[PDB]
RNA sequence: GCCGAGGUGGUGGAAUUGGUAGACACGCUACCUUGAGGUGGUAGUUUACGGGUUCAAGUCCCGUCCUCGGUACCA
RNA sequence: UGGUGGCGAUAGCGAAGAGGUCACACCCGUUCCCAUACCGAACACGGAAGUUAAGCUCUUCAGCGCCGAUGGUAGUCGGGGGUUUCCCCCUGUGAGAGUAGGACGCCGCCAA
RNA sequence: GGGGCGGUCGCCUCCUAAAAGGUAACGGAGGCGCCCAAAGGUUCCCUCAGAAUGGUUGGAAAUCAUUCGCAGAGUGUAAAGGCACAAGGGAGCUUGACUGCGAGACCUACAAGUCGAGCAGGGACGAAAGUCGGGCUUAGUGAUCCGGUGGUUCCGCAUGGA
RNA sequence: AGUCUUGGAGGUAGAGCACUGAUUGGACUAGGGGCCCCUACCGGGUUACCGAAUUCAGUCAAACUCCGAAUGCCAAUGACU
């Protein structure tokens, strides 16, 4: 609820005088954060697949999708089928609750945290995230953690140059 | 970026994907509805001589309503399809929900032509 | 001198199955006449001429046969009567 | 490996009908509805 | 939303050591927190503890 | 020993020599060129002594720009075996040569050099040839 | 070049897809015994290759290399 | 303007523009109908705070794409001749490539 | 291209094959003697491979978003033909992988083989229109004789049965 | 039955590279070696030693077609013969 009202009105008129839009629909917004994560263990570990359909339905309240390989590959042993990954697609009031998880709360637990990367633009005006422990915030609980497995997160707003997506997501409140 | 494409270009798709197994013949013409926000329409189309012959629309100034785009308006419309497809005989009609559901506004349209007396 | 190889590997082949048109344009065609054997659709059917589901094209109504265009670079059968 | 089976009804017993089936992906007595000339009408058959 | 596969959601009153409390909406109802970003020292400008102790060894000449 | 590396067939048809080439009848790579005036194969080998005497002759060569490549297999049955049971093992690969083809060129060399050259190139070939220069 | 056969540890060599640097007999290494050797006693080292199939590969399959032999030019 | 059709992208792509009170939309939410392998993105159910930026229309233009001659040529039916794994001549026919150019919408129907 | 050896014997696809169809050789290549209870039916949905970037362990290449991609992918399986209105992908519901047929056609010496609108009986899906007599088309198979099994207002050596 | 007019199906000869294979050279070009320097194979420094993928320009194909004949073939339509 908080930051949806925070973007409205402390950066959409910061965000339209500062690019200077020929219209209010043309200042860019967060639409969707697509959580990827990517366990490739479901070959080799075929229990493995609850490990984040357990993790991600706690990190995220929405389901994961248990997402099938869609082509085989012979050097890691995988027909069609043989499900790889999960999968979280996010709009909502539950996506400005992610934000305001990942920057107010879970981001000081990285434990050698820094400026994540400048340099983490696709050219487009979209981010990603790449965790690499998966306890960030405060809800994964150590004592229900075994498997390490890390995390993508996808930011993506509808931005149409690279640079307004840069100045979106260090105003929301994304440390570089 | 991200984009996304229209509703109405997935819509004209969805619509192409019914186009190719009923058509406005004769004695079975094409009754077909479009779905805008604030009003909702419907043609009845042969389509062999490219014409439609009756038509009813909730931008008619005459007999209106308060919402319109309520599924009340469209039985309303359905059943002024129906009225005018009465008042040029056709009695006998084919159904285009045009790339839609079957499900709200256009259910409302349809029951409401079967009630009001189009065989679909 | 006669010395020995053998093994052609390549005798065999299938029994010719007679694709193409059976009837022509402006042909007089009864109902249920096949009118083109294919495989694939090498040409569609049009108005009044079904395919089959060994994708033959046969005519649904007695009627002449045209053999027209589908616009871009696609053929079509189709029926019509006199 | 594949198996022909027969489909013997139930209402009539008569048993009318042919298929495949695998004895490892149906490993089961398999049955199905289908026509009955006897009984004209659909019926339950069954593998015998 | 699908009924019957999600887990709940309410108002979180995430707190923190420091005190500093905040407002989300999570699956935990209230969320105790040992640190958060403006009890992290990193965001805190130049710290006290670890810049005052991450002092390099002064060529201990002293003596 | 000019080889494709692969080929889809490696038994196909002989052929028919007909009409004039399709391209190459004119010299662009090159200043100076030899032309078939008549059809042929030539295979690997008179590519090889063609090139290997306009390389000695020519002493430091500009460019050779040879445009045949010998792409199309010649099958031959064994010595003394009689007709049929398949077609032969294959043995060799030509370029088939249409009248009218420019086969060798020669730049950065002057044009009598290039003649004698062309010419010594020219008496490994199976065809009669004809200079020519660039237009 | 063609056909047929085998390519394991230093050696000869068994292994019907199911655990082998090796399971079996020798060598080999470290120790013991003996004055010092031998015998004897104790412990110890990826299947010609590369790419698959498989939950599992020496094995099943596709290709490359080597050696035995038969089948040829020639002396 | 909005919907719906036929016509071979001469309709396209791409580039630069303009328009909103109506109209189509972008939008605002899910309380019920419905939905999302995840989710009001879509699909549905509703609304009208603002938005001409996007779709949408409406102009130009030949950058890619498309259509595309005439001539000439390759080929070839038929006749003929030669040193005949081919070549030449005659009557008729006649590409493909390349081009000059055409083209960034024509034509219907219905509702405003 | 003597006979033996080798190789082959039936069916499907391409090239030979000469722009209808056909067409031979011990011509060039390949496959078949099946698989699938969903890999069938219908309804509703929807779009592929790669590349460039952002991304731990993730590697050249899993999964992710993100633009560009009317086609290389996919199509159970050789190969051809065909397909983005899907024939390619999902999910629900299902058994038409129905019975009696079948005007008329293709094919062909015959035996055979293939296509078939439509009708009736009963259903499946769909609101309906409709579609469904297996799969995307073409391979996945063999006569008769003799026996087995099941069912039948059939006959049954004088009659009733057998 | 022939021929003229007309409508079709079919993709060879030819031609072209738009697929699929083959393939000549130049331009760049991640990268693989080799001379080595020290050195945790870490960082590099070079070479006219090879180069995957990009581009321009050229070739070729029975099982390659963005294309496409002359003929032959199937017809109808009249016309004669």
């Amino acid at each position: 609820n908080r930051l949806k009202e925070k973007y409205n009105k402390e950066i959409a008129p910061a965000l339209m005088t500062k690019f200077n839009y020929d219209s209010v629909m043309q200042v860019p917004k967060i639409e969707k954060i697509v959580i990827n994560m990517g366990v490739g263990d479901a070959v080799q570990n075929a229990k493995a697949i609850d490990s984040a359909v357990e993790e991600l339905t706690f990190i995220a309240g929405q389901k994961p999708v248990v997402t099938r390989a869609k082509k085989s590959i012979a050097g890691f042993r995988l027909r069609e089928g043989m499900p790889i990954g999960a999968k979280v697609t996010l709009r909502g009031e539950r996506m400005y609750d992610f934000l305001d998880k990942l920057i107010s709360v879970s981001l000081p637990r990285v434990r050698d945290f820094r400026g994540v990367s400048k340099k983490s633009f696709d050219g487009r005006g979209n981010y990603t995230l790449g965790i690499k422990e998966q306890l960030i915030f405060p809800e994964i609980d150590y004592d229900k953690v075994t498997k390490v497995r890390g995390m993508d997160i996808v930011i993506v707003t509808t931005a149409n140059t690279d640079e307004e997506a840069r100045e979106l997501l260090t105003q929301v409140g994304m440390p570089f | 970026m991200i984009t996304k494409t229209s509703k109405n270009a997935a819509r004209l798709k969805r619509h192409a994907r019914v186009r190719a197994k009923l058509s406005g013949t004769a004695e079975r013409p094409r009754l077909n509805v479009f779905r805008s926000n604030k009003h909702i329409y419907a043609q009845i189309i042969d389509d062999v001589n490219g014409v439609t012959l009756a038509s009813a629309s909730t931008l008619d100034k005459d007999l209106n309503v308060e919402s319109t785009g309520d599924t009340s308006a469209a039985t309303k419309v359905g059943e002024l399809v129906a009225k005018r497809a009465a008042e040029k005989g056709i009695s006998d009609v084919v159904f285009d929900r045009g790339g839609y559901l079957y499900h709200g506004r256009v259910k409302a349209l349809a029951d409401a032509a079967r009630e009001a007396g189009l065989k679909f | 001198s006669k010395k020995g190889v053998g093994s052609t590997k390549n005798g065999r082949d299938s029994e010719a199955k007679r694709l193409g048109a059976k009837r022509a344009d402006g042909q007089f065609v009864t109902g249920g006449s096949i009118l083109y054997r294919q495989r694939g659709t090498k040409i569609y059917p049009g108005e009044n001429v079904g395919r089959g589901g060994d994708d033959t094209l046969f005519a649904k109504i007695d009627g002449t046969v045209k053999f027209e265009r589908f616009g871009r670079d696609r053929k079509k059968v189709s029926v019509y009567p006199v | 490996m594949r198996v022909n089976i027969t489909l013997a009804c139930t209402e009539c017993g008569e048993r009318n009908y042919i298929s495949k089936k695998n004895k490892r992906n149906n490993p089961d007595r398999v049955e199905f509805k289908k026509y009955c000339p006897r009984d004209k009408k659909s019926t339950l058959h069954r593998e015998t | 939303m699908k009924a019957g596969i999600h887990p709940n959601f309410k108002k979180a009153t995430v707190k923190c050591a420091c005190g500093n409390e905040f407002e989300t909406g999570s699956v935990k109802e209230e969320v105790r927190v040992e640190i958060c970003s403006e009890c992290h020292p990193f965001y805190t400008g130049r710290q006290k503890f670890a810049s005052a102790d991450g002092r390099v060894d002064r060529f201990n000449k002293k003596y | 020993m000019l080889l494709p590396k692969r080929v889809k067939y490696r038994r196909e048809h002989r052929g028919k020599m007909r009409g004039r080439a399709k391209g190459g009848t004119e010299v662009h790579f090159g200043e100076f060129g030899i032309q078939a005036l008549e059809a042929s194969w030539i295979t690997n080998r008179q590519i090889e002594a063609a090139r290997i005497a306009m390389t000695r002759y020519m002493k430091r060569g500009g460019k050779v720009w040879i445009k045949i490549f010998p792409s199309k297999p010649y099958t031959a049955k064994p010595l003394e075996v009689r007709m049929g049971s398949g077609k032969g093992a294959p043995e060799g690969w030509v370029a088939v040569v249409k009248p009218g083809k420019v086969l060798f060129e020669i730049s950065g060399v002057s044009e009598e050099v290039a003649r004698e050259a062309l010419r010594l190139a020219s008496h490994k070939l199976p065809i009669k040839t004809k200079f020519v220069k660039r237009e």
